């Protein structure tokens, strides 16, 4: 996942009276600025739905949807960096037996999930991972 | 098979109705002619019917009420371009019926295209569809006794309730 | 696009993360204060300028002041 | 056991003056006490909202019902002191005699400050203030001849008075009826619909019959109201009864068999109006009450209670459901039997919507006698009750919205009616919208369009009867129909339930009362403004209802509130975006819709229908026929109407109607004071009141309730206030001032 | 029985399927109408809209303008109309310009600016020619009577 | 996943196919009807429940609806056209008003509000008095 897709916009901050892109981009990369419908059997915004029969309501067809699966990646890849933070923490204040930091990941997130995991103190980490 | 399919038409007083068995060998496509002219039939004759009662009963508030009461002497006393404007305006509607009776899944009579939302499997569809059939059937006996009262007895009006 | 920023006197009361309708703001770990938090605004692009953050400061004088600037589609809360 | 049963609390709230001493008792944050001078202005904003004082409905209902007695008990000491007034300074007995020449007088002012002049020369030895609410036309008709009556109505309405009142704390303080009691909508209905209502009209009846009706006889025949006999003579004496109608000789005996036509002699069907006095015929009145009196009692047995036969509301609902609605009306009852707002906002619309029905039905069809000669009586009327329904139709309104911001649950509404309202909202205001813009474009483009024609010299060119011409077909042919329906469609009839629709002038004492009124060009014109006025004002209204909850700008708008001064200067500015806002604008676009009607009313009135007949046939109309050419254009009402009507009020000084010359402009004043509320803002006050308060502390003193600006909310509210009051008084002056002299 | 659903089963799009949106009567009426034909060039699709909107626009001059009542009145009237055609076609003429741009590849689709260019050619040239034909017409009108 | 709802005229529009969208996600124990920003109610699903809105605020105006359902594990999503995803809410899994220790200041002022340089100061300079 290209984490910084939003922050590469047209978008250019200007020289006060602005926040700035933020965390997550200020704007869209795209472009709404697109045309309006178009005959049977033409397409008008680029990769546009076909309206079929019904051009009039083309822009009601929906294209742009979240897997499931899709989904749980990027729940994965933009909290990276606090699990790495987090398991960090847990590896400083000696752990039992410790072996990996990714291993000790691995075991921790087995169990207690992941969402958990992210959600736990080093201290209820080292008292899970006592075993 | 139309006849081991059809579920509208088929009502109470007499079931399946075919006397003369004028559907017995007909095909689906012959059938649904059929079906698509009785409701057309049948709807014009309603509309028709409405209209009388209206000239007759002499609400017709347009030309200044200058035309008569009679209905079939107003359309003698109607100007060519109002019948010419008629016929053009409905063979319109006809065309764009035809457009809708090409498209895959027509149902015969449906021009509303309610297909889209109901079938027939609802009863409260198929039994309103059966109003407006027996509606329409009993509307085109109506349209062509009145004509005969009006032209041979000589009356345009009700002559059966009308003696409170 | 609006600019939000932080004062000293903040007091960690998480108040105004905790009315922010659009998630700009966050409580971050500190030690000015006694309760050992302080407040941050990570995500200003998401910011609405509704001002409801400053309502919730407790403070004499706002530790948390919204100052409204370049509009985008965002900020102007368009749905269309 | 019985599914109606009554259910009291005995001694539920202790009767004591500790309370009052306490302001701010009924509210949790207001009890606590007076830091800044925003707790007195809550205190008196927060009063009557018992939703937010309790959390019980039995507790809310509880004091709902009280408080009504309250109500009550002061619209009895109002009538009281009105009879009284029309007793101890009044002048109906001289009046009652010639009801032509003298002229209605019920209050008198006192001989202080040069304040007499005030006191006119009515008429009948008497110097007082011209009353034009009508009371001496309704007494005339009742039959009251004498003044020691009106007083003994007088004291009937006093001890009324005090029974609602010992009502509301008894049921308060002592029999607190539960809440089940209350929800008991079909008894309530069948009670309501055949006690109040049967009963009330076939009492009524009885009261016309044997008391009114003859003694209204002999009045106009001639008869000296002093040899007139007593009321109660009549009623005991059936032969003087029989002289006046020779039917009362057969006694009751007619009715109990089914001959109820030898009762024609008092029970007609005459239509039209009594010449001599210009008003309904009473026989025909009373007709109407003991007809209206079955129909009612009938109705009030549709509902089951306690034995099984009737009707259930619950059911009837749930049944009315079809293929383009969902469940339907399914969950409405529980709504409407469960919250108080929603009640309101139904009754309170039909409320308004009747008062605005009785005022066009009350003018041409004029009621009582000698009140449409009385021009400056007749209008009052008008526009009285035109205004009464203005607000509160717009009233049911903000209750409705009160409710889908306090009330409604989205768990007891799926797929019904109300969801699916809820669902389409967008395409609802989006047509809305359009309706509104296509009907004002075109309805007042034609104004304009005439003006600029007749202002370049371009008569020809105009919208009107003697050019381009929009005549009202449709309703021309809808008075045809109600012309000739006497004798055709409504065979027993004998004249036209009004001489509006068409018949010939009926004149009474010289002056005009009903004239077939014709509708031309310019009546096309002023029908469709009305239409274009009322539609933006359902626009704003049903917007704050359908928006109440969520909007796309702001999706949590209901967490905010009814009454939200904003939700911040973000989203690009989210000012005035409550439901209450709504109501707010709403309110202003009521005072125009009205005001055109009244004007209509007003000029049409002076134009076309009152005025003075000769003997031989040769009509006067007050304004002279001008409103035809005069009001297709702009101009022609600035000056044709305000400008020349206005003579009056301008030229009061020096007259006993200076008053409506110095109320004329306090109005003014006052209109143009609230302009600074509408316009202004808190802040800046805030920060003058800062200076202010400095130089208080300078010299050692400052108030503790810290003075502080009034919210946005109340300066909203203080400025529609005083716009209001201004623009409704500087034309009731306008017009009484007016009306007296045309009278 | 419901008539009304959501649109294309999307129950979150903010449209509905009804009668009115989505009937055989609607899709059909739309599917050959000019704007949304299939197989018609860009020049096609506009010289019909303006050979319809041309012909209905005369009437309003002719019967009600300043100088209805002259004997030259269906000549002005014919003028008038040209008139506002020329203002229609300046307003589609920058419609384009600002909508796509200068320079354009994909080619016939009625939404680029070649295409948008050739539709508003016939545009004009349909409405100009729409209205002359409604001036020949209502020069002498039938009353079809035998 | 979708929740059972009726349809509405509430819906996204054009943004949502064309500049961006948004989705939210979360877990219910039992069918029950909230109301939903757009108008209008529907029945959540016993399990997972997917829903798409036009604008971050109403996504996080559901959710806090969904607290009072005693329902926690919601998480928000930006969809852009092409079809890239950022998760947005709860950003680092946990809650914003939950301090968590690894998360940075940002756009703070070590000072008191008072303390701001004046607008004089800076003339001619570009930035602003509370950006200085
Ligand atoms: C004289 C003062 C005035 C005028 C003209 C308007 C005009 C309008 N108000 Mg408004 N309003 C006013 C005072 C006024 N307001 C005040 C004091 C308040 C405070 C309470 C409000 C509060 C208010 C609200 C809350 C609402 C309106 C709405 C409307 C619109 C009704 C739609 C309509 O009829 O469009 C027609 C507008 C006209 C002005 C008609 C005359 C124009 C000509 C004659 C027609 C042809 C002109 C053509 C289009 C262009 C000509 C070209 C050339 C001149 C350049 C309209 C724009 C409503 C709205 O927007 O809904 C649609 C609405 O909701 N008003
Ligand atoms: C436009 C005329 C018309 C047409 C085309 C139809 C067609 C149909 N009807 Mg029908 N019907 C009509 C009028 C018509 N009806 C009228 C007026 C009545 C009232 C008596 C009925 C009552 C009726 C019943 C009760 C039933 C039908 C049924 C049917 C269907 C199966 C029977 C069949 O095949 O008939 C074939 C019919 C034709 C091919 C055309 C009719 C023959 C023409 C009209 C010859 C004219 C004869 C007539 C005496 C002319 C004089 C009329 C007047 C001057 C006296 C078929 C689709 C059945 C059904 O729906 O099952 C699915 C059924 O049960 N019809
Ligand atoms: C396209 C819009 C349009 C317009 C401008 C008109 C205009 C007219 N129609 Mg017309 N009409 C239309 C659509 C339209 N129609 C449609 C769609 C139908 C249904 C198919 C009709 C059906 C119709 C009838 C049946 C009659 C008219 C008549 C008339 C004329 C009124 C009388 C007259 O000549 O006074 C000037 C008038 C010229 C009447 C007429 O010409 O009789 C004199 C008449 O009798 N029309
Ligand atoms: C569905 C049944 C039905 C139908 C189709 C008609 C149809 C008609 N009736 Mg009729 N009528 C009916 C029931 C019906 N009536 C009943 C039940 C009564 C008793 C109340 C009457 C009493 C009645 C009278 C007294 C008159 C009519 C007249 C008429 C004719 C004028 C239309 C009109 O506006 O009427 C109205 C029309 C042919 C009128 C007529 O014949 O005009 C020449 C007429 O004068 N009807
Ligand atoms: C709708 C009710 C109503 C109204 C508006 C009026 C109005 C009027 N009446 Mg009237 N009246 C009424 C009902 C009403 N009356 C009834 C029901 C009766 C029968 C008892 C009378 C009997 C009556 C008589 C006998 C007289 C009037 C007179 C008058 C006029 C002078 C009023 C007056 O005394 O001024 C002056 C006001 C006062 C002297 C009252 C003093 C002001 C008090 C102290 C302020 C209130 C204190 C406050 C509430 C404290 C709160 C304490 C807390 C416990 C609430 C005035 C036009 C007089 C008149 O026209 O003379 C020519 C006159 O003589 N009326
Ligand atoms: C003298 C007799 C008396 C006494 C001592 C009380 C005492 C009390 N009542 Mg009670 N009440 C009474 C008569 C009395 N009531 C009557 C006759 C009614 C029927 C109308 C009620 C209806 C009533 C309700 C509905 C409620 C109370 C409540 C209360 C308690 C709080 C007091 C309060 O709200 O201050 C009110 C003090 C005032 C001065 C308000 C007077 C406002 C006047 C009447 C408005 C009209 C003036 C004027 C005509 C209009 C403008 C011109 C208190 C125990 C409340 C309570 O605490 O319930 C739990 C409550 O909800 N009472
Ligand atoms: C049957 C009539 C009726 C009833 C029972 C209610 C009852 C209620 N309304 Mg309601 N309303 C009504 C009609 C009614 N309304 C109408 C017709 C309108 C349209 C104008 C409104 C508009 C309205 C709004 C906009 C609001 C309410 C609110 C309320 C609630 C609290 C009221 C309050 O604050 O008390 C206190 C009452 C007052 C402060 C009124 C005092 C009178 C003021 C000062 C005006 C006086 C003008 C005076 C006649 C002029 C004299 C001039 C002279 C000095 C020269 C309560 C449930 C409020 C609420 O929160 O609901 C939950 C709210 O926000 N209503
Ligand atoms: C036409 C060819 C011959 C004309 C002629 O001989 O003139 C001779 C006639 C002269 O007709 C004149 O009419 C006037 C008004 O009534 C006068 O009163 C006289 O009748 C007369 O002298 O010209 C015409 O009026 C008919 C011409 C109609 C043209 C049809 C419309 C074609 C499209 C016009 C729009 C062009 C713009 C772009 C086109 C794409
Ligand atoms: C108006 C014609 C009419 O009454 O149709 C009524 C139409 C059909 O109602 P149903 O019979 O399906 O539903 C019955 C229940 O509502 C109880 O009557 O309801 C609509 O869909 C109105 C659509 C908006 C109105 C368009 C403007
Ligand atoms: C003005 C006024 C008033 C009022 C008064 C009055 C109103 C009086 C009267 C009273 C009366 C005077 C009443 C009466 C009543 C009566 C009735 C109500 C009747 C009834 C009837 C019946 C009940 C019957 C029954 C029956 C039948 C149905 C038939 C058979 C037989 C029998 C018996 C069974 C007051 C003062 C308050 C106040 C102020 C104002
Ligand atoms: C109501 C309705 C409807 C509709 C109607 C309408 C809307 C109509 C319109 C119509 C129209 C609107 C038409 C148009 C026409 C046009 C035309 C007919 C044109 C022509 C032209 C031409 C022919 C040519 C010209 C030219 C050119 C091209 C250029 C060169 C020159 C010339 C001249 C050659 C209907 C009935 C359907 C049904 C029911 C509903």
């Amino acid at each position: 996942v290209d984490l910084d897709y939003g922050m590469k916009n047209s978008y250019v901050p200007a020289t006060g009276g602005d926040g700035g892109q933020g965390q997550f981009g200020a704007q869209s990369p795209n472009d709404w600025r697109v045309a309006g419908t178009s005959p049977v059997g033409e397409t008008s915004y680029a990769g546009a739905a076909d309206g079929g029969e019904e051009p009039w309501f083309a822009e009601a067809i929906s294209t742009v949807s979240l897997d499931l699966q899709k989904a749980d990646e990027t729940l994965k890849a933009f909290t990276k960096d606090a699990a790495a933070f987090k398991i960090e923490e847990f590896a400083a204040e000696k752990p039992y037996g410790f072996t990996s930091s990714d291993a000790a990941m691995e075991e921790l997130v087995g169990k207690l999930g992941y969402s958990k995991f992210l959600e736990m103190s080093t201290k209820q980490l080292m008292k899970t991972w006592g075993t | 098979a139309w006849r081991d399919e059809v579920v509208v038409g088929i009502t109470a007083p007499v079931g399946f109705f075919d006397p003369l068995g004028l559907s017995k060998g007909k095909d689906d496509a012959t059938m649904a002619y059929y079906r698509e002219a009785e409701l057309k039939n049948g709807r014009v004759a309603m509309a028709a019917c409405l209209g009388w009662y209206l000239n007759a009963g002499g609400v017709h508030p347009a030309f200044n009420s200058e035309l008569s009461n009679d209905p079939l002497k107003a359309m003698v006393e109607l100007p060519a371009v109002g019948w010419l404007q008629f016929v053009l305006g409905c063979g319109a509607i006809e065309w764009l019926g035809q457009q809708i009776k090409e498209r895959p899944g027509y149902v015969p009579g449906d021009l509303l295209g309610a297909s889209y939302w109901v079938d027939n499997s609802d009863e409260g569809w198929v039994m309103y569809q059966n109003k407006e059939l027996n509606n329409g059937r009993l509307a085109m006996l109506a349209i062509v006794g009145m004509v005969y009262q009006d032209v041979f007895v000589g009356d345009y009006g009700d002559m059966m309730y009308k003696q409170l | 696009s609006h600019t939000v920023k932080i004062y000293d006197t903040c007091i960690g009361c998480t108040q105004c993360v905790r009315a922010c309708p659009t998630d700009v703001l966050e409580m971050v770990p500190w030690d000015g204060c006694k309760s050992g938090q302080i407040a941050s605004s990570p995500r200003v692009e998401d910011c609405v300028g509704c001002k409801r953050c400053e309502t919730a400061c407790p403070t004499d004088f706002l530790s948390v002041r919204v100052y409204l600037g370049a509009e985008t589609t965002r900020s102007l809360g368009l749905a269309y | 056991s019985k599914n109606v049963q009554v259910f009291v609390e005995k001694d539920a709230v202790e009767t004591s003056f500790a309370k009052w001493a306490q302001p701010g008792h009924f509210s949790r944050t207001l009890a606590k006490g007076p830091k800044t001078t925003t707790w007195i202005w809550n205190l008196h904003a927060d009063a009557h909202d018992f939703d937010s004082q309790t959390s019980s409905l039995e507790e809310v209902s509880r004091k709902i019902f009280s408080a009504h007695f309250g109500q009550l008990a002061i619209i009895f000491l109002w009538i009281s002191g009105m009879h009284f007034h029309g007793a101890y300074f009044s002048n109906y007995s001289a009046w009652l005699t010639d009801p032509i020449s003298i002229k209605q007088s019920s209050q008198v002012v006192w001989p202080i400050v040069g304040q007499e002049i005030l006191n006119a020369d009515v008429g009948g030895n008497f110097q007082g203030i011209q009353t034009t609410s009508g009371w001496f036309q309704m007494w005339r008709a009742e039959g009251i001849t004498s003044e020691v009556e009106l007083y003994w109505t007088a004291i009937g309405g006093l001890a009324m008075s005090a029974i609602m009142l010992f009502a509301g704390w008894f049921h308060y303080h002592k029999a607190a009826p539960k809440l089940e009691w209350f929800q008991n909508a079909e008894s309530m209905m069948n009670h309501h619909l055949a006690g109040l209502l049967g009963l009330g009209c076939l009492s009524w009846s009885g009261h016309q019959i044997h008391i009114a009706l003859p003694i209204n006889k002999l009045l106009d025949a001639g008869v000296s109201p002093q040899e007139i006999p007593l009321p109660h003579e009549f009623l005991i004496n059936r032969d003087l009864m029989a002289q006046l109608y020779p039917s009362f000789s057969k006694g009751l005996a007619p009715f109990f068999g089914g001959n109820w036509g030898e009762y024609s002699d008092f029970l007609t069907f005459k239509g039209g109006l009594n010449p001599v006095t210009g008003g309904l015929w009473l026989s025909d009145i009373a007709h109407h009450h003991l007809a209206l009196s079955v129909l009612f009692i009938i109705a009030g047995h549709m509902y089951r209670t306690n034995w099984g036969i009737g009707h259930n509301m619950k059911e009837i609902l749930e049944a009315h459901k079809g293929p383009f609605t969902g469940e339907g009306h399914k969950g409405l009852y529980e709504i409407l039997t469960t919250s108080w707002h929603a009640q309101l906002a139904i009754n309170l619309a039909m409320m308004g919507s009747l008062s605005i029905i009785v005022a066009h039905h009350m003018y041409a069809m004029p009621p009582y006698p000698y009140l449409a000669t009385d021009y400056a009586t007749q209008l009052s009327l008008f526009t009285h009750h035109m205004w009464i329904g203005g607000f509160c139709v717009v009233g049911g309104a903000a209750h409705g919205a009160i409710f889908m911001v306090r009330d409604y649950t989205p768990a007891n509404n799926y797929n019904n009616l109300l969801d699916r309202v809820l669902r389409h909202r967008d395409a609802i205001i989006s047509h809305l919208n359009w309706v509104c813009i296509f009907l004002g474009c075109h309805a007042f483009g034609f104004y304009i369009h005439n003006d600029t024609m007749r202002a370049l010299g371009r008569p020809q060119d105009m919208f009107s009867d003697k050019a381009i011409q929009l005549q009202p077909i449709f309703a021309q042919w809808i008075q045809n129909i109600h012309l000739l329906a006497p004798g055709t469609t409504a065979p027993n009839a004998l004249a036209t339930t009004s001489y509006a629709f068409g018949g010939d002038v009926i004149e009474v004492g010289g002056k005009i009362a009903m004239m077939p009124i014709k509708l031309g060009t310019a009546d096309f014109m002023v029908h469709h403004i009305h239409a274009f006025t009322i539609h933006v004002t359902v626009l704003i209204l049903l917007k704050g209802v359908l928006y109440a909850r969520s909007s796309k700008l702001i999706p949590d708008k209901a967490n905010l509130g009814f009454r939200f001064p904003c939700d911040g200067p973000g989203r690009g500015g989210t000012c005035q975006s409550s439901s209450w806002d709504h109501v707010f604008l709403g309110l202003f676009w009521m005072y125009n819709s009205i005001s055109v009607v009244i004007f209509h009313f007003s000029w049409k009135m002076q134009s076309d229908v009152w005025g003075t007949i000769t003997p031989d046939g040769a009509i006067s109309h007050i304004t002279g026929g001008n409103f035809a050419q005069s009001s297709i254009t702009i101009n022609g009402w600035l000056r044709d109407f305000l400008w020349s009507q206005a003579s009056q009020v301008i030229q009061s000084y020096g007259s006993a109607s200076s008053a409506y010359g110095l109320i004329f402009l306090g109005a003014h004043f006052i209109w143009a004071f609230s302009l600074m509320f509408l316009f202004s803002g808190r802040g800046y006050w805030q920060e003058l009141i800062e200076s202010i308060v400095w130089a208080h502390n300078k010299l050692n003193f400052a108030p503790t309730i810290q003075p502080r600006a009034l919210s946005i909310t109340q300066g909203r509210a203080v400025g529609l206030a005083h716009y209001l009051l201004g623009g409704i008084g500087t034309t009731w002056a306008f017009f009484l001032a007016r009306a007296i002299s045309i009278t | 029985a419901n008539f009304i659903k959501p649109y294309n089963d999307d129950p979150f799009v903010g449209h509905l399927a009804t009668p009115i949106t989505s009937s055989s009567l609607t899709r059909a009426l739309l599917k050959n109408l000019p704007a949304y034909r299939f197989g018609l060039t860009p020049l096609l699709r506009g010289l019909e809209i303006g050979l319809a909107h041309g012909y209905f626009l005369i009437g309003p001059f002719a019967q009600l303008g300043p100088l209805r009542n002259s004997d030259i009145g269906l000549l002005a009237g014919f003028l008038s109309t040209i008139g506002l055609i020329l203002i229609l076609t300046l307003g589609l003429t920058i419609y384009g310009a600002a909508a796509f741009g200068q320079e354009k590849s994909n080619g016939s689709e009625l939404q680029t600016k070649k295409s948008w260019d050739q539709f508003k050619g016939g545009f004009f040239v349909g409405a100009c020619g729409s209205a002359g034909f409604a001036f020949i017409c209502l020069s002498s009108i039938p009353t079809f009577a035998l | 996943p979708f929740p059972t709802f009726g349809g509405s005229t509430g819906g996204w529009l054009r943004a949502a196919e064309v500049e961006e969208k948004y989705a939210i996600t979360w877990t219910s124990t039992k069918e029950q009807i909230f109301e939903m920003p757009t108008g209008g109610a529907a029945i959540m699903r016993n399990g997972e429940n997917l829903l798409y809105l036009a604008r971050k605020e109403q996504c996080l105006a559901l959710s806090t609806q969904l607290r009072t359902f005693k329902i926690n594990d919601y998480k928000i999503y930006r969809i852009f056209p092409s079809g890239e995803v950022q998760y947005l809410h709860p950003k680092d899994g946990v809650f914003p008003e939950k301090v968590n220790p690894g998360r940075t200041s940002v756009n703070s002022r070590g000072f008191s509000i008072g303390k701001n340089p004046n607008p004089a100061s800076i003339k001619f300079s570009g930035i602003t008095t509370y950006e200085s």
